[PDB]
RNA sequence: CUGGUCCACCCGUGACGCUGAGGCGCGAAAGCGUGGGGAGCAAACCGGAUUAGAUACCCGGGUAGUCCACGCCCUAAACGAUGCGCGCUAGGUCUCUGGGUCUCCUGGGGGCCGAAGCUAACGCGUUAAGCGCGCCGCCUGGGGAGUACGGCCGCAAGGC
RNA sequence: AGCGCCGGCCAACUCCGUGCCAGCAGCCGCGGUAAUACGGAGGGCGCGAGCGUUACCCGGAUUCACUGGGCGUAAAGGGCGUGUAGGCGGCCUGGGGCGUCCCAUGUGAAAGACCACGGCUCAACCGUGGGGGAGCGUGGGAUACGCUCAGGCUAGACGG
């Protein structure tokens, strides 16, 4: 496996689409901490140490909106879109005055500063920049 | 209202020719056939009686609809005793989708309950009396508990939501809430009041049925005693 | 220079009277009180639906006609207005007015900004003192805008003088008869001006 | 009521023996330049009829945008089979920069500040439901917390 | 004599991995060299028909070749017109081959039908053409043209 | 006061003449006896000491696509392996701080551009002040991620 966090953002987006209450998705210290702010930015109920077969898991509790009227019930996302910007590929990273601005105010770029992973308002508040991890709506 | 021995009348059937979707309404898998929870089954009668009781009381109309032969007679029973529209026969397409044009349909079954009052002649050529009769059975014969609706219902209670997806899209696109009783041949995603239960035995289409119609008249205005069951 | 020419067939064209002669444009000889139908062969004929491209061509032509301006004249206050801060629109509009010219027929010297024009040209304009006989200069608040003393004399700004001694001007301006004398205050907020014109569509037609 | 407005209006035609024959479609946009609109397409043996048909099932298919001092709030691509449509706010004095076919709805939505692009197939009829579609999953600063 | 592969046991190693410009090998048929072999078949070729004509199709003949050894050639509708590896996203049914507590379940493979989703549509859909990461190859209007020139390969044909 | 245009793109329509001729033409296309498309005319549209043509650059062209495309059937998967360089790479702990990020400081000439103001009656042109920047040097800091070194692990891989 060639990027854990792409795999990561993908059990999220791809559960999500069929609407699972969770996913599993192997375990790690930078992982948790993303979710960590996926949690605390209200983009999934929250996450907890699981364990299936003897190894490490993250289980992540997703969260959705009210059913629907009309012919297709299935209800909004929460996470409408994560997507990797960063990638092994091309390392992507700006300076704290080139942070983007997600879907004007309303959604969210974590990124990995050297004050720890950050959402963009976090990042600017501490005034630092590091790799963009991904961006989430 | 509710009973709690439908285990004597329904719980559920078929084998692995389910719907997945259903998952979440399943206990085991027998007889090689998905068998129903019915603590699940009860949680849900409640809130759809719930929805079912609020409807009465505000004197809002309910659809009954019902073709597969099991469900067909006792459709005729039991929404004719709340007086309320049915189809029992064949779903003509679009009759809530195209009211206005469908309806249009029973003016003229209408005008043939008058026209065969007598006279408005007779001296109508021979052939011609016998014609009109025929189109009057046959108006008759799908139109029967139609005629009743005289507006968009403000629900609709279907026995075979999968055997019926045609009537659930027509409320569906309509914003017509559905309820229907369905065992594991069908999406439950695609109801809003469900009854997860047996829908092939007439001992369950009969239960569940006549309960939602004797919740009906008793909040209604009225209360009543046994009505007809085939044994 | 600019127009020039016959200015009835403008108004006629452009399906609105535009105030572009002074008196006889309030009579019932005005053209488009006669003819409320454009120029020429074909003026009454059925029209046929202008396409988008065609109405934001009238409406800035409307707007261009009115002040007598020519193309270039018009394009570059407008990308003018364009880099400047706010709303393009407003200050396109408030551009446009701070004319010398304009503001001189504003304030009633003149009957038509085509005769405001030959007045300023003719140098019988001035501002806060000094001459002034460019129909171009950006009149900035504060200004004096007066007659030429040498002009206070004149038999036809002594007739048009007598025409403003108690018709209200704009809210952006002072004026002071018997003084010869009249005051830029501030630029115009558009409710200040009532133009025929949808403002907005002149933007669209710059943007293509 | 509601303002309206044809954006297109095309002729198809099919062919059988002894000739070709012939059929009308119109697209139009219906709105009250303040936060409705509808889009329908509407085909008839003629023209009015079609313009007719075309603007009643625009009635009968709404979406309720969420202005914001006449620009929308946030930025959203979307596409729909191969068209693409880009919205993007806009301030104050910029007006609507936008080609015919968003440009119609964006207006009599009541948009009246943003900046927008086609990309892909710039077929009218697509780009027109993308352009809806788009408005269609506009969310606000409320909506979103709400969500979450 | 010898390769690949799958299963079960969960015993050993401790990220030893993926892909891969070049390079190297393998590469249907036809074809080529040297030597065999040659029943049937059969380019070329002769002849009979058919037909307006019939350098064809159909009929009677017939040499290379088709076969073997060794060395060349290196193409193809060499196709799933679908590069490899990994992870994730409903199921129904048919089947090959394992291991089970052998009703049934669990692997690895081959088909069909389909959830979501994709898609211009046609269609694809845990054997993805879905959702994603890594690396490689390739495209950028039709013709001229896979031609010319050059270079490299080849006995030639011809290949890149 | 001139010049281009008035079939569609594209704002501006009628009469005569001509008759697949003479001719127009940027693309699509006009002309074969009722041409808004040729030539003249009236009229109209657009600009105006200018208007138009030719040439060339960027744009529209997300049509080389970093922003921002693609490859079953539209152009596009190498005929298939093996593998060199390269690109990329699982979980946990530390050391270093190369990438990365932050602060300070030097440099980043003048003019030009951008915001303010002011001088030539305006402007163009010109003057005075202001705002910065990427990028490189220096000093100090951070250590999530990528790197590197070091020590562990077993879910990848390989072996029994
Ligand atoms: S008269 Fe005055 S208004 Fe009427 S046409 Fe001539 S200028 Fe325009
Ligand atoms: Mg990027
Ligand atoms: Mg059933
Ligand atoms: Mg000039
Ligand atoms: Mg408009
Ligand atoms: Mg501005
Ligand atoms: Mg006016
Ligand atoms: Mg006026
Ligand atoms: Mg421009
Ligand atoms: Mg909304
Ligand atoms: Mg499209
Ligand atoms: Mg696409
Ligand atoms: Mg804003
Ligand atoms: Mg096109
Ligand atoms: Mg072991
Ligand atoms: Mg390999
Ligand atoms: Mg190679
Ligand atoms: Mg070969
Ligand atoms: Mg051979
Ligand atoms: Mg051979
Ligand atoms: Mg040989
Ligand atoms: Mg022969
Ligand atoms: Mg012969
Ligand atoms: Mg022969
Ligand atoms: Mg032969
Ligand atoms: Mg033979
Ligand atoms: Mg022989
Ligand atoms: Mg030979
Ligand atoms: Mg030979
Ligand atoms: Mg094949
Ligand atoms: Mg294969
Ligand atoms: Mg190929
Ligand atoms: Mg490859
Ligand atoms: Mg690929
Ligand atoms: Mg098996
Ligand atoms: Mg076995
Ligand atoms: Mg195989
Ligand atoms: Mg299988
Ligand atoms: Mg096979
Ligand atoms: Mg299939
Ligand atoms: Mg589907
Ligand atoms: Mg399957
Ligand atoms: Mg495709
Ligand atoms: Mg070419
Ligand atoms: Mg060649
Ligand atoms: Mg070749
Ligand atoms: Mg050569
Ligand atoms: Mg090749
Ligand atoms: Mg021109
Ligand atoms: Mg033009
Ligand atoms: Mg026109
Ligand atoms: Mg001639
Ligand atoms: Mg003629
Ligand atoms: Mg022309
Ligand atoms: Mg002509
Ligand atoms: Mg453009
Ligand atoms: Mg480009
Ligand atoms: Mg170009
Ligand atoms: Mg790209
Ligand atoms: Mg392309
Ligand atoms: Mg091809
Ligand atoms: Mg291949
Ligand atoms: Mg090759
Ligand atoms: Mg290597
Ligand atoms: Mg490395
Ligand atoms: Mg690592
Ligand atoms: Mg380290
Ligand atoms: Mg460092
Ligand atoms: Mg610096
Ligand atoms: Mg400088
Ligand atoms: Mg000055
Ligand atoms: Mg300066
Ligand atoms: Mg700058
Ligand atoms: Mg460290
Ligand atoms: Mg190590
Ligand atoms: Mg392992």
């Amino acid at each position: 496996l060639t990027d854990p966090i792409a795999d990561m953002l993908t059990r999220i987006r791809n559960a999500t689409r069929v609407y699972k209450e969770s996913t599993d998705v192997p375990a790690s210290r930078f992982k948790e901490e993303i979710l960590r702010i996926l949690a605390r930015e209200g983009f999934i109920k929250g996450y907890e140490r699981v364990d299936v077969d003897g190894k490490p898991y993250l289980r992540v509790y997703l969260k959705y909106g009210p059913r629907r009227q009309g012919p297709d019930p299935r209800p909004e996302q929460v996470i409408h879109h994560i997507r990797r910007i960063s990638k092994p590929g091309r390392r992507v990273y700006v300076g704290v005055k080139e942070i983007p601005r997600v879907r004007r105010g309303l959604g969210i770029a974590i990124l990995s500063t050297s004050k720890g992973v950050l959402t963009d308002r976090e990042a600017r508040k501490l005034g630092v920049g590091g790799e963009l991890i991904c961006e989430v709506w | 209202v509710k009973e709690l021995l439908e285990a004597g009348v329904h719980f559920g059937h078929e084998r692995k020719r389910w719907n997945p979707k259903f998952a979440r309404y399943i206990y085991a898998e027998r007889n090689g056939i998905h068998i129903i929870d019915l603590q699940k089954t009860m949680e849900e009668l409640e809130r759809t009686f719930r929805f079912i009781e609020d409807l009465a009381m505000r004197g809002g109309t309910i659809l009954f609809v019902g073709t597969k032969k099991q469900a067909q007679d006792i459709v005729r029973m039991e929404a004719e005793r709340a007086g309320m529209p049915y189809v029992n026969q064949r779903w003509l397409g679009g009759m809530l989708t195209n009211f206005k044009t469908i309806s249009q349909r029973v003016h003229r079954l209408e005008e043939l309950e008058a026209l065969f009052a007598s006279p408005e002649i007779e001296e109508r050529p021979k052939k011609e009396q016998v014609r009109l009769k025929h189109e009057l059975e046959r108006l008759q014969k799908y139109l029967s508990g139609f005629r009743l609706l005289k507006r968009l219902p403000d629900a609709i209670f279907v026995v075979d939501p999968t055997k019926e997806a045609i009537a659930v899209r027509e409320a569906r696109k309509l914003f017509i809430p559905v309820i229907a009783l369905a065992d594991t041949d069908s999406d439950p995603d695609l109801v809003d009041y469900i009854i997860p239960g047996n829908d092939d035995a007439i001992r369950s289409i009969q239960l569940i049925l006549s309960r939602a119609v004797d919740l009906i008249i008793q909040a209604r205005g009225g209360v009543v005693e046994p009505s007809p069951s085939y044994a | 220079g600019r127009y020039i020419g016959p200015v009835c067939r403008l108004c006629r064209r452009e399906g609105v009277k535009l105030y572009l002669k002074g008196e006889r444009c309030y009579s019932p000889k005005c053209a488009m009180e006669r003819r409320p139908y454009p120029p020429g062969q074909h003026g009454q004929k059925r029209a046929r639906r202008p396409s988008d491209y065609a109405v934001r061509l009238r409406e800035k032509q409307k707007l261009r006609r009115i002040y007598g301006i020519s193309e270039r004249q018009f394009r570059n206050l407008f990308e003018e207005a364009s880099k400047k801060k706010g709303v393009t629109g407003s200050v396109f509009l408030g551009l446009l007015e701070s004319r010398l010219d304009n503001v001189v027929y504003r304030l009633g010297f003149a009957v038509s900004r085509r005769q405001a024009r030959q007045l300023v040209r003719h140098g019988h304009i001035t501002v806060n003192g000094r001459r002034v006989d460019l129909p171009s200069y950006r009149v900035r608040p504060g200004d004096e805008i007066a007659v030429a003393e040498k002009s206070r004399n004149l038999e036809l700004i002594r007739q048009n003088l007598e025409a403003m001694k108690g018709r209200k001007v704009g809210p952006w301006l002072s004026l002071d008869v018997e003084g010869m004398k009249g005051k830029f205050l501030r630029l115009p907020d558009r409710e200040d001006l009532a133009l025929p014109v949808n403002e907005q569509l002149v933007i669209e037609f710059y943007s293509r | 009521d509601f303002e309206e407005k044809m954006i297109l209006i095309r002729r198809t035609a099919r062919m059988q023996a002894g000739g070709r024959r012939f059929r009308f479609g119109a697209l139009v946009v219906v709105g009250d330049r303040q936060g409705r609109v509808g889009l329908g397409f509407g085909k008839a043996p003629e023209v009015p009829l079609a313009v007719q048909k075309a603007g009643y099932y625009a009635r009968r298919n709404m979406v309720e945008v969420p202005l914001q001092n006449g620009t929308i709030p946030h930025e959203i691509e979307v596409e729909f089979g191969a068209s693409k449509i880009v919205l993007k706010p806009a301030a104050p004095g910029t007006g609507v920069i936008a080609g015919a076919v968003p440009r119609a709805i964006l207006e009599l939505a009541g948009v009246t500040d943003i900046l927008t692009k086609e990309l892909g197939s710039r077929n009218p009829i697509n780009i027109a439901y993308a352009t809806m579609e788009a408005l269609r999953q506009l969310r606000t600063k409320a909506d979103v917390e709400r969500l979450r």
